[PDB]
């Protein structure tokens, strides 16, 4: 169907959507070659554009909660975000 | 085509068009920066952006847009300050 | 001013609750007045004996949030052609992120304590203005 | 009438929740609320003493039934009404007859098995 995902690299992030069955879109946007690139949870993904075969079915990568994907010639921990305040009036 | 406590984010232009306030800064009469909002709120914001277009006027059984309680206070001021 | 037509002609109707809320079917008495009917669990659906031309309004039974039936604001039983019961698909709308953020906050704080938030003085109005039944009626009746 | 109401409740509660053995429908839902005067002028004129269950429900609440024998002839009047307004063999007709023998068979169980 249509899977909605989320790629991050050192706090810079892309929201887009593709089919359940890649990086070529990166080359058009980042103007860097696609072969230089790309994985989740320390398990790169070679054979690109097969999307689903790794776990990104139409229920995990949904718009209200996209699925995280990482981008690489360097390894890196994409910088996380800020944390919530939990104001005390509620509860 | 496409566009910490700042913006630093890129989404489709049409998904940007969702918010009314951000239909004003650019293309008036590019990049856009936010000097108030953190980086954790902008996640749930542009998540609503993608959630908005995919489901509006699509007769499929619409599911809820989720909100964690620790996020409500700061999305609300955002979506207020965003006319969305 | 806005109510149901008294054709005695029946209409087998069925409510498919296709939304995560608990839906509250609301019938509109012939004096414009609303009368409520038993609630509907989120996933399930139920068959009814309604009569053609009548007016149904749908709404969360707990927050009274705006619920969508058959893709439109309201539902009027048409005539069932081959006896096929008419389907009132009770689904959600796509709320504004402002509205959606409003509902989550009303769920987490009591009214006697709304004003103690350290938030914008405008949103207090937007919070204290709750989604109402008859209020939305004057809005639809207006043109 | 110390718990006299409590037993009338069971009686009416049982008749309403009665389900057909083949169809399963609640078989009392027509009779629950009787449509209004503006909306059915010919019932209220042809019928001497109109009645539905909502009135019996709340007549029990006012406990104006001195006896169970009192409660019966209201529920009896209820079907006797529907049998005149409706045609012999019509769905509503043949069902009012059923509930007559539903209130009948239910009264026996309740009175005895509670002293
Ligand atoms: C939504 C929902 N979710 C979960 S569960 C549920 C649900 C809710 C309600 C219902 C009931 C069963 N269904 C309605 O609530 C419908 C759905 C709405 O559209 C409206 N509605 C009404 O009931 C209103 N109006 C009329 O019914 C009306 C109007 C004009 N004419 C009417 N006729 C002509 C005359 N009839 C006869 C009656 C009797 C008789 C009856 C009682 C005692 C002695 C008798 O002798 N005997 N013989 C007849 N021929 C009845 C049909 C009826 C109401 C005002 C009564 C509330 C079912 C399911
Ligand atoms: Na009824």
């Amino acid at each position: 169907m249509d899977v909605f995902l989320m790629i991050r690299r050192h706090k810079t992030t892309i929201f887009t959507d593709a089919k359940e069955s890649l990086k070529r879109i990166v080359e058009g946007i980042l103007k860097r070659p696609p072969d230089e690139q790309l994985y989740k949870d320390d398990q790169l993904l070679d054979d690109g554009k097969t999307l689903g075969e790794c776990g990104f079915t139409s229920q995990t990568a949904r718009p209200q909660a996209p699925a995280t994907v990482g981008l690489a010639f360097e390894a890196l921990c994409i910088e996380p975000f800020s944390s919530p305040p939990e104001l005390p009036d509620v509860m | 085509m496409y566009v910490s406590d700042g913006h630093e984010f890129i989404v489709k232009r049409e998904h940007a068009l969702t918010s009314g306030t951000i239909k004003a800064m650019l293309s008036g009469p590019n990049e856009v920066n936010f000097r108030e909002i953190p980086s954790h709120v902008l996640s749930k914001v542009c998540m609503y952006f993608t959630y908005k277009v995919r489901y509006t006027n699509s007769s499929t059984e619409i599911p809820e847009f989720p909100i964690a309680p620790e996020i409500a206070l700061e999305l609300l001021m955002a979506a207020n300050f965003l006319d969305c | 001013v806005l109510r149901s037509v008294n054709s005695r002609e029946p209409s087998q109707v069925i409510f498919c609750n296709r939304s995560p809320r608990v839906v509250l079917p609301v019938w509109l008495n012939f004096d414009g007045e609303p009368q409520p009917y038993p609630t509907l669990p989120p996933g399930t659906g139920r068959r009814i004996h309604s009569y053609r031309g009548h007016l149904w309004l749908f709404r969360d039974a707990g927050t009274h949030d705006g619920l969508l039936v058959n893709q439109t604001e309201l539902f009027v039983p048409s005539l069932n052609v081959d006896g096929q019961p008419i389907f009132a698909n009770i689904t959600l709308p796509v709320y504004t992120l402002k509205e959606r953020c409003l509902q989550v906050v009303r769920s987490l704080v009591k009214p006697e304590n709304y004003r103690r938030l350290d938030i914008v003085r405008s949103l207090y109005e937007d919070l204290e203005d709750h989604p109402n039944v008859q209020k939305d009626l004057e809005r639809l009746t207006q043109e | 009438p110390p718990n006299l109401t409590k037993k009338m409740k069971k009686i009416v509660d049982a008749v309403i929740k009665y389900k057909d053995s083949s169809s399963g429908r609640q078989l009392s839902e027509v009779f629950i609320q009787l449509p209004s005067r503006k909306e059915l002028p010919e019932y209220y004129e042809l019928i001497r003493k109109p009645v539905d269950f909502k009135k019996i429900k709340e007549r029990i609440r006012n406990h104006k039934y001195r006896s169970l024998n009192d409660l019966e002839k209201d529920v009896m009047l209820l079907c006797q009404n529907a049998q005149t307004f409706n045609l012999e063999g019509s769905l509503i007709y043949e069902d009012s007859i059923v509930l007559q023998s539903v209130f009948t068979s239910v009264r026996q169980k309740i009175e005895k098995e509670d002293d």
